[PDB]
């Protein structure tokens, strides 16, 4: 439940972290609802909060969990990498560039199927 | 908020058996080329537009399935992060169209020839259609796996492959640095056309079901590679004189004689008299090839010991008849190994040595700046055996094997035993 | 806001003139890509007269900007069609439309 | 992310005719009969 001190929140606790067949491998948590970026780009006070288009969510890594083995961020639906040896080098990323007939470039777009950070890059 | 229904078309994907990838130990080129000529496309057979794209794809990631999938459906080349598509006027990658600026841009009409410029050194894919290049390229993609050409088509499409001059005929000249695509065929398998990751295969009796295909890995193309005891130090030149005498018997059996020059067309052998009659670079070569195959013989775990030097010395040479003596009249006398029979443990160990020796040789050849092709281009650094040993065909695999079977039983005829 | 990007070129010389009929084997989408309409599913070459404003403004302005047998991709802006309210039940308010047409015959 | 899931085979497939024609024309491939299906969308996940 969400309190006056705490937002509405949901956790993930391991059942069998002791003995008797404690299974552990790198699991991937996605939420259930997407956010949608607007069709065209732009190119508290009640004024600013009713006009703002920028949003915040939050995770908190508990004690006893290493941020070295925690990855937090964003994922688009066409992502199906299920591996236990995942590091940030193992992320698909394709850079598309286009130019004129002169060869001078016009744009350099990078599509990735994953937009995350490393928690080990802060602690 | 609700569900939507629609009729859509089926897509498939086809490829040749041309899996090019790069790594640290790279026996491959890394810059290729091929052409596709389209000659018969109905634009609208169905209610939906006739799907037809051409590009490149990875092995381990691109898995097109005949229904469903990512997007609205009919997903094929460029429909995720594992392949990169072109249709005539869009760059398909990551399931999004990208509008291009091509001169005279249109779809893949009939009587059109498209080309795919590929680079593995820099991550780069380019295209030209009917000789005319496109104004857009791909960059910075991953390199964990191999690459093969893909064309995804809907129904109502007839198209032909232009792979290389032995199979197709290139309607345009490749840009300099781009090998014709019929060169990366492996020696074990001929060129063939196939679908990808399939499960149904229509059989005689009726529709066969197959399991998952076993893909060649990324690093299946990199080859692989101490002190020496004094009891093997003296026998090293003994087998070296045995090897040259066995070579000159092999030379004289086909028609090489002892000549001052080395002419194979005239059948001349300057090492046809004796091992001491071999020149000092060949005399040093016979010893350094002896020390290499012995330091690796202990390295695999085969224990060696010295015993029965009397019965080894009591074994005479192989009998050389008047037909065995060459035109010089000096027939070499190698050590007789008719008494020694090789074990299946030794028949296992004789393959592991020739696997190492061939792959450590190509390791020196890969350091020499050489890469594989099916054709043999010596100034263009192509040797048709520049693969690891299990990728080598059986003929050259047997050829180094019968080469190394000579040194085993003569060293067993020298009294030395081999543990497994 | 009538952007015509070609898909396949036609005759290049034959254009529809006013007071005349056309036959278009069209189909449309939205910017999300959801296919709200077609014509081939109904198996009927859709016909209309130019100039008399039977179709929306972004359609017939795209129509005379084509050649006979050409295949074009149109992009009709919100202000040119179904601007404030949109169609009831089908097209939402302030929606940009994306078309795929083909002039079959008759200028 | 579960690793596998049960899907359904279709009842017909594309009839593909692959054949190399000529040592200079190369390898030909064609198909003529069309085969279609119905598809749901689940628009929140874009997975048909």
């Amino acid at each position: 439940d969400g309190t006056v001190d705490t937002p509405p929140c949901l956790r993930l606790a391991h059942r069998t972290w002791g003995s008797q067949n404690s299974l552990v491998e790198m699991l991937f948590l996605r939420l259930s609802l997407p956010v949608q970026f607007h069709q065209h780009f732009r190119c508290d006070d009640p004024e600013i909060i009713l006009n703002t288009t920028t949003y915040y969510y939050s995770v908190r890594v508990f004690a006893g969990q290493e941020p070295s083995c925690v990855w937090v961020g964003w994922v688009t639906p066409d992502y199906h990498q299920h591996d236990m040896n995942f590091d940030l080098s193992k992320v698909r990323a394709v850079t598309v560039t286009m130019g004129d007939e002169q060869g001078n470039v016009h744009s350099s777009l990078k599509c990735s199927n994953c937009y995350m950070v490393w928690g080990g890059d802060f602690v | 908020l609700l569900l939507q229904t629609n009729l859509i078309n089926y897509v498939t994907s086809i490829r040749p058996n041309i899996f090019v990838g790069r790594a640290e130990g790279s026996t491959q080129y890394g810059k290729w080329y091929f052409e596709v000529m389209v000659d018969e496309v109905v634009p609208f057979l169905t209610a939906q537009a006739t799907h037809l794209r051409v590009g490149w794809a990875l092995t381990e990631g691109y898995s097109p399935y005949p229904g469903g999938g990512e997007g609205w459906g009919g997903n094929g080349v460029g429909d995720d992060l594992y392949s990169y598509g072109f249709d005539g006027l869009h760059l398909w990658t990551g399931h999004v169209a990208r509008p291009v600026t091509s001169p005279g841009q249109h779809l893949l009409a009939p009587e059109d020839v498209v080309s795919c410029c590929l680079d593995l050194s820099v991550p780069s894919i380019s295209f030209r259609i009917n000789g005319c290049p496109v104004q857009g390229v791909f960059e910075a993609f991953n390199l964990d796996g191999l690459f093969f050409p893909v064309v995804s088509f809907s129904a109502g499409v007839k198209v032909r492959f232009l792979l290389g001059g032995r199979h197709g005929e290139f309607k345009f000249l490749p840009p300099p640095g781009y090998a014709p695509c019929h060169e990366a065929v492996l020696p074990r398998e001929r060129l063939r056309l196939e679908p990808i990751k399939e499960y149904r295969r229509e059989g005689p009796r009726g529709p066969h079901l197959v399991g998952p295909s076993r893909c060649l890995s990324h690093t299946d193309f990199v080859p692989c590679p101490i002190v020496l005891p004094p009891h093997l130090e003296r026998i090293r030149e003994k087998l070296a004189e045995n090897i040259h005498e066995l070579w000159a018997l092999t030379r004289i059996e086909q028609g090489w004689t002892y000549g001052p020059v080395r002419d194979d067309n005239k059948r001349l052998h300057p090492c046809l008299v004796n091992f001491h009659s071999l020149p000092e670079p060949e005399r040093n070569y016979n010893l350094q090839m002896s020390g290499e195959t012995l330091k690796t013989l202990l390295a695999l775990g085969c224990h060696v010991g010295m015993a029965d030097e009397k019965a080894e010395d009591n074994l005479k040479k192989t009998k050389l008849p008047k037909t065995y003596m060459m035109s010089n009249g000096y027939k070499p006398a190698p050590l007789d190994l008719s008494h020694v029979r090789l074990t299946p443990a030794q028949t296992t160990l004789v393959d592991r040595l020739a696997e190492n020796g061939h792959n450590v040789w190509a390791r020196d050849r890969v350091a020499q700046g050489w890469s594989y092709s099916a054709v043999q281009d010596i100034p263009a650094r192509r040797n048709p055996r520049l693969v690891p040993y299990r990728l080598l065909d059986e003929a050259t695999k047997r050829s180094n094997r019968d080469s190394l079977c000579q040194a085993v039983r003569t060293l067993l005829g020298y009294g030395y035993n081999i543990e497994p | 806001g009538v952007e015509i990007e070609t898909i396949s070129p036609g005759d290049g010389r034959t254009f529809p003139k006013k007071g005349q009929t056309c036959v278009v084997h069209y189909t449309g989408m939205l910017q999300n890509g959801k296919k709200f309409d077609s014509s081939r599913d109904r198996n009927k070459p859709f016909k209309f007269r130019i100039g008399k404003q039977e179709v929306i403004k972004g359609f017939e302005e795209g129509a005379a900007q084509m050649s006979l047998g050409q295949r074009a991709k149109l992009t009709c802006t919100p202000d040119v069609a179904y601007g404030a309210t949109g169609h009831p039940g089908v097209i939402p308010p302030n929606a940009t439309l994306i078309f795929d047409v083909e002039l079959l015959n008759l200028e | 992310l579960m690793p596998v899931s049960w899907s359904r085979m279709p009842n017909h497939f594309l009839q593909v005719e692959t054949r190399r024609a000529g040592e200079r024309l190369g390898w030909a491939v064609q198909c003529q009969d069309p085969l279609t299906m119905m598809a749901l969308h689940i628009p929140e996940e874009n997975r048909c």
